[PDB]
């Protein structure tokens, strides 16, 4: 039961995270999408192949004997995620008082990313279970070269009161609209320290 | 029910005398012209009525509008199109600024693209108006007849250039596109230096009267012609190189003037228009 | 001559006087109080916000169970706060040619004028107007664009869903051309448009009009505007102050033989006295922090707090309050304090970083904007809600303040409101009026009749001679002078 | 005639609407003259008390400005004494001046019903909270344990006992101090009043400000904090004798010590180690260099 989900986000991942796909590409994954829906089946199954097959009213002549199916290899770069600034590692923490904001700053490289200013968000997890997910405003993703991006931004940390040191988790999303997110950098655990105020 | 209560209205605008509630009438009539799959061209003609008495100003101004408006929806009735041409050329030596503006946008929008009065040249004779603002439009609506385009003539150029020691912000800006443009249009050509006995390629005297423009008073134009001076390729290398020549200290040297300005913004389109420049000749 | 007003606001002031050549617009503004329809924008995420029961349509056609909330008896949208606006429909906005300025209260929607849909003029304003109306809009676009929230809600945007929705969102008006906040590029290059005038700095206007500010005494450089000609005088006088405060006092003298006296901008608490109610402010103060409670006190971070501070301080020494120190928290503090010295209260740029280290209680916690929708005084509004012993102040009357307060409720902390109004009253209007015996006078619909929730006095409207015409949201009206 | 332009011959009605210098001297000199008459007993027959009474609190709420207008000159009349002195002040003189007036407890608790607005009343000068205070003492003294409205009045009013006892003008800081000491003498053995006081946070802000800087506040809270602790009231002895002796011994002005001294005659008077205390106040008492302290010393 769980193959279908992970078909379907390895499906994600090849269609939104990379770059320089062309229309036959996006016709095998729609297909391998069209496979993922009908075999989580076991009503909108015929409304979706409906939007299927007017979407992709050119490729039926090519789609021959479809739900294996040729996948071109193009001429493609896998973007990625550099969590930098800061590192976590140091045993010093982050201090703060008895209920109140604190500003963690990230400084994370991005590499051959498409239009990150959309696509790109950073997700907190609190070890209860909420998420927070904070989309970045535009002026905030730097662009120093080619295919490189640089994403300098605050982020708040906080909660209800807290009563001991603990662990926050910072991470990247690729957030995308066919409407979900895809996890693609390796998280970072910040360490609070709190400290009642005078 | 369109028509209907737009006759309602105009036998109202008919028998109303304020002109506050006729120009009230008239915004509602622009209003409602916009609907897509109704035909106000059999209001035109009511519409041409209406201004053919007038004696006010704004209301020529917006109804010239909405008839532009409309225009701009069915382009390719070029009857139409030319009865449009024939009463603005009728409303343009109104004596108002806002009419004449709204006609020489109508011009400029709706001008005819086919080289059957020459408009180039009826337009072109307001860059010796008296308001300012008039010459202003009458730049822009040079500028969207080109975009649309038509390939202009070269005197533009030389009607142009008298506009360069005005007194005057926005107007400097437009005088500059405009060089800008003709030259890129006839580039090639050689026009004599009256000052000497010299004679160089028309791209090489736009380039610097645009540099010599750079020192203006004014940094808004200061941007406008850093930024302008980025794409001009096709002018001769020397000229180029003379325009760094910081010994010289308004042809040349331009680019050390530049990058030492006071704001930084002309320093920064000072330096794509380097980038450009360089990328197009490495020496 | 015509007087197209677009602003229907009565103290938030915009309209496009039409004259013979020029089209000048006088004062263009912002109306604000649409940002309280829509819910706050806590900086972190708030456990009671963010689970509040989602209100549904009792017959459901749609799913608006994502869009609207419901909290204690009010139902809100949820989306950024989409600010109010000057309605940009009757005149084209590229044909005004010169905008002027009276105070930085009124200028907070130029980034949406002159660079969104092609404006080609030149704005004048005086330098302090330009200075704290720079520092305004600084922190509006540092406090929206902190925790971006651009998550939208478009379906109650139509008429005929919104005649559905009960109050206050049945109340709205407009409601298509709310828009979100502008960019900080946008505010940055608009304000380089701007070209200093100083006081009696006659400054002409195409051979055609002459324009002059004179000093108002509302604010720092606020101005009252003339605008004359060889046969015509208007006479803009927008939110003055008489009662003597530190700005240089109004010209009273210059207005006469005027023919037309835009009068805009009066008090919105007729029946308030600022003196006394400045008392009730130090008063509620001491009361709860003499007992150990905190107070939280919303105020733009310039004009009436520098009023306010200053009886503070002669309240600090008339009562012996050495003992509580004064904060001054916003992302605009080190200018405004500089600009409010070159023309105990610790100043800090941010409630995060440095702030933390010094927080005593009990406090005084001045913040930002007074609306209890952004910036940080959402953050205390959530921590100090709970406690019957804080308390908030609220001196600022822009926006209806039980509205404002409502979508925390039910809270169990006092709210005192005790506004602080140094604008014109309507007894000391009626004197200024007889003293400079304006021809005409033309003021919002608000004014020439008695206000609505007082309706059995009369004496609080502008009694003038010949009758004050008046003017409706987004009308055109024609000052009937014939040359 | 008043009474005639509100929700419950015109010579007189011309001059009510003729200004506001004319009104207002109009009407504080009837109520003046109607408040002189009082007392008299060649007083008319049958003396009325109703109509007085509900005429008095009907002008001196419009004048705080809350009325209801019935008519055009019930308009014109509340549009023009509205934020008044001279007529609200005089009012109070009255609407205190009818204590002798006997009946029932509805007229005491309708006029304490208009004097608790007038104390919290935001745009209230210092000469009118003074004479508020005293009305409304006259008022609560005068009600035939202490009754069913009594505690309900107290838990409405003390609210703005707290309030107006740090108004920023020392007028109210001592009109307000003087009004707890009416009180702490008048209705010291009432358990009732006590449980009023006691939940209230008057005390606690009493006992501080015996720090104030302009010395006849610091005056009247000594004297309001002696004849307070004559009763057991205190704020959550000795750490208010402390406070006295301190002020005593060194101090910047003279009125606090030559109350102070009228303070500790009370106390050793009623009978509130009492050799040394004689000695520790004599002996600091002796070396001060003013008289009255002295002439108090030696009573």
């Amino acid at each position: 039961s769980a193959a279908a989900k992970q078909i379907m986000e390895e499906t994600y991942k090849m269609e939104f995270m990379y770059s320089g796909v062309e229309n036959k590409q996006v016709v095998i994954i729609h297909h391998m999408r069209l496979q993922a829906k009908a075999l989580q089946l076991i009503e909108k199954f015929l409304q979706e192949v409906d939007f299927f097959q007017r979407y992709f009213i050119a490729d039926l002549p090519h789609l021959q004997d479809s739900f294996f199916l040729h996948l071109p290899l193009p001429e493609i770069h896998k973007a990625s995620a550099t969590i930098i600034e800061p590192a976590g590692e140091s045993d010093n923490p982050l201090r703060f008082t008895s209920g109140l904001v604190v500003a963690l700053d990230v400084d994370a490289t991005l590499e051959h990313v498409q239009d990150p200013q959309n696509t790109v968000k950073v997700q907190v997890l609190y070890p209860d279970g909420q998420a927070q997910m904070i989309h970045p405003k535009p002026a905030d993703f730097r662009n120093p070269g080619p295919g490189r991006h640089r994403l300098i931004t605050q982020v708040y940390l906080s909660h209800t009161a807290w009563t001991e040191a603990c662990q926050v988790e910072v991470r990247l999303l690729l957030a995308y609209n066919s409407e979900g997110t895809i996890p693609f950098s390796k998280p970072v655990k910040v360490y609070i320290m709190p400290k009642p105020a005078r | 029910s369109v028509e209907g209560v737009v006759r309602i209205l105009l036998e109202h605008y008919y028998k109303e005398n304020d002109p506050s509630v006729r120009l009230k009438i008239a915004s509602l009539l622009g209003l409602l012209s916009k609907t897509a799959g109704f035909s106000p061209d059999c209001i035109m003609d009511d519409a041409i009525n209406i201004l053919q008495n007038e004696k006010s100003h704004q209301v020529l101004a917006q109804l010239l509008d909405t008839l532009l408006a409309i225009g701009t929806k069915l382009p390719e009735n070029q009857a139409i199109q030319m009865r449009l041409v024939d009463v603005a050329c009728k409303h343009l030596t109104d004596t108002s600024h806002g009419v004449r503006n709204k006609c020489l946008q109508l011009l400029g929008n709706l001008g005819s693209l086919e080289k059957a009065r020459d408009v180039q040249k009826i337009i072109g004779d307001y860059f010796s108006d008296q308001d300012p603002r008039v010459r202003t439009a009458a730049i822009k609506a040079m500028l969207q007849l080109h975009e649309r385009g038509l390939k202009l003539h070269q005197t533009i150029y030389n009607q142009a250039c008298k506009l360069l020691s005005d007194d005057y912000e926005q107007v400097r800006s437009a005088a500059v596109q405009l060089i800008w443009v003709v030259s890129q249009l006839y580039p090639e050509s050689i026009v004599p230096i009256p000052s000497s006995n010299e004679e160089i390629r028309l791209v090489d005297d736009a380039f610097g009267k645009i540099c010599h423009m750079v020192s203006d008073g004014s940094w808004v134009v200061r941007v406008q012609a850093a930024k302008l001076l980025g794409s001009m390729e096709q002018v001769s290398s020397h000229f180029l190189e003379q325009t760094l020549d910081k010994k010289l200290m308004g042809a040349c040297g331009a680019f050390v003037h530049g990058l030492e300005d006071e704001m930084y913004e002309v320093r920064i389109a000072a330096v794509e228009a380097l980038c450009m420049l360089a990328q197009s000749s490495p020496s | 001559m015509k007087l197209y007003c677009l602003s229907g606001h009565p103290t938030l002031p915009c309209n496009v006087l039409k004259f013979k050549s020029t089209t000048i617009m006088l004062d263009c503004g912002l109306d604000m109080t649409s940002t309280l329809n829509f819910l706050p924008l806590p900086l972190v995420q708030s456990p009671r916000l963010s689970n509040l029961p989602g209100w549904s349509l009792k017959d459901g056609n749609a799913f608006l169970d994502k869009e609207l909330k419901e909290c204690s008896g009010h139902v809100f949208v949820d989306s950024v706060p989409e600010f109010c606006l000057p309605e940009t429909e009757l005149i084209d906005l590229s044909t005004v040619d010169v905008i002027l300025i009276s105070n930085y209260h009124c200028m907070m929607a130029l980034p949406y004028i002159t660079e969104h849909t092609g404006f080609t003029g030149t704005v004048y304003a005086t330098e302090p107007t330009v200075q704290i109306g720079r520092l305004l809009m600084e922190e509006l676009v540092n406090f929206i664009e902190r925790v971006p929230k651009a998550q939208s809600a478009s379906l109650w945007k139509n008429k005929d869903i919104q005649r559905l929705l009960p109050s206050p969102l049945k109340d709205a008006v407009e409601v298509s051309t709310w828009r979100r906040c502008y960019t900080m590029q946008e505010v940055n290059s608009a304000l380089s448009k701007i070209q200093l005038v100083g006081y009696s700095q006659k400054i002409e206007l195409f051979g055609a009009v002459q324009v002059t500010p004179l000093s108002s005494g509302y604010a720092l450089g606020s101005s009252n505007w003339i605008i004359q000609s060889h046969y015509e005088k208007v006479s803009y006088v927008s939110g003055s102050s008489l009662l003597t405060t530190h700005p240089q006092p109004m010209d009273q003298a210059s207005l006469k033989n005027s023919d037309v006296l835009v009068l805009t901008g009066l008090t919105q608490i007729p029946t308030a006295n600022p003196d006394g109610m400045v008392g009730e402010f130090c008063s509620n103060l001491a009361l709860t922090v003499r007992n150990g409670g905190n107070v939280l006190v919303p105020c733009y971070p310039s004009g009436v707090i520098y009023d306010l501070l200053e009886c503070l301080y002669q309240y600090i020494d008339s009562a012996g309050l050495s003992s509580v120190p004064l904060y001054f928290i916003s992302p605009v503090a080190n200018s405004s304090l500089e600009f409010s010295q070159i023309f105990k209260l610790k100043h800090y740029p941010s409630i995060h970083g440095d702030f933390s280290n010094d927080f005593r209680q009990p406090c005084v916690v001045f913040t930002g904007h007074p609306s209890l929708r952004f910036g940080d005084v959402v953050h205390f509004m959530e921590l100090w809600g709970k406690s019957s012993l804080n308390t908030v102040i609220f001196t600022e009357p822009d926006f209806s303040y039980l509205e404002a307060l409502a979508p925390y409720q039910p809270l169990a902390m006092k709210c005192i409101y005790c506004p602080i109004d140094t604008r014109l009253n309507f007894i000391q209007v009626s004197k200024l009026l007889k003293e400079v015996q304006p021809l005409h006078v033309v003021c919002p619909e608000q004014y020439t009749q008695p206000p609505p929730a007082q309706s059995h006095r009369m004496d609080l409207m502008i009694d003038c001679q010949p009758p004050a015409m008046s003017y409706r949201r987004a009308e055109v009206l024609a000052l009937p002078f014939k040359r | 005639c008043v009474l005639k332009a509100t929700v419950q011959d015109a010579t007189t009605v011309d001059t009510l609407l003729a200004s506001k210098s004319s009104c207002a001297g109009l009407l504080c000199r009837t109520l003046a003259h109607l408040e002189e008459l009082q007392p008299l007993p060649q007083r008319p027959s049958p003396w009325p008390q109703a109509s007085l009474l509900g005429a008095t609190v009907t002008v001196l709420r419009l004048c705080d400005g809350s009325a209801a207008p019935a008519s055009s000159v019930g308009g014109h009349l509340c549009g023009t004494l509205a934020g008044c002195v001279r007529v609200q002040r005089a009012a109070l003189d009255f609407l205190g001046t009818l204590s002798q007036g006997t009946g029932p407890q509805e007229l005491v608790t309708q006029a304490l019903a208009v004097l608790l607005e007038c104390l919290e009343s935001p745009g209230s000068s210092p000469t009118v909270l003074k004479k508020a205070f005293q009305a409304t003492l006259r008022w609560l003294l005068s009600s035939p344990d202490l009754g069913p409205l009594i505690p309900q009045f107290l838990r409405e009013l003390f609210p703005v006992l707290q309030k107006r006892l740090c108004h920023p003008c020392w007028e109210v800081r001592d009109s307000a101090l003087e009004f707890l000491t009416q009180l702490s003498r008048h209705w010291g053995g009432q358990a009732d009043f006590r449980c009023a006081l006691l939940a209230s946070e008057v005390p606690q802000l009493a006992l501080q400000l015996l720090q104030d800087p302009e010395s006849y506040v610091r005056a009247s809270a000594v004297t309001a904090m002696g004849q307070l602790s004559s009763q057991g009231l205190h704020a959550p002895r000795q750490s208010l004798f402390l406070e006295l002796l301190h002020i005593l011994s060194v101090d910047s002005e003279g009125f606090p010590r030559r109350a102070v001294m009228q303070v500790f005659t009370e106390w050793l008077r009623d009978g509130h180690d009492t050799e040394q205390f004689v000695a520790t106040v004599l002996q600091a008492a002796s070396r001060d260099l003013d008289w009255e302290v002295r002439a108090q010393g030696l009573e």
